[PDB]
């Protein structure tokens, strides 16, 4: 319960930017290897910008 | 014979451009696969400990 506990805040602190950033952005986030699929669409998208 | 020298330096300089074009696609694939686990600590070690 400890570990749980002291990993609660971390979580939920996680969630919140998570959402957040997921707000900040057009696409929607829903898994790890998405949010890093979204990072590299990004990294494309500022090639071409420049 | 002039006109030779700046196809061939031509050539040279786009091969280069492709070839860092290329550079920044592999590293772009790379962090879309690959940044859930980069740079963290090894595991045999801790294993094996």
């Amino acid at each position: 319960i400890q570990s749980l506990t002291a990993r609660a805040p971390v979580w939920l602190a996680a969630q919140d930017t998570l959402n957040q950033l997921c707000e900040q952005s057009g696409e929607t986030l829903a898994s790890s290897n998405d949010v890093t699929e979204y990072m590299q669409q990004l990294l494309e998208r500022e090639r071409e910008a420049t | 014979l002039e006109r030779d020298a700046l196809a061939e330096r031509y050539a040279t300089l786009s091969f280069d451009v492709q070839k860092i074009q290329r550079a920044h696609q592999a590293f772009s694939q790379f962090v879309g696969k690959h940044l859930s686990v980069a740079f963290d600590t090894d595991p045999e070690a801790e294993i094996r400990e």
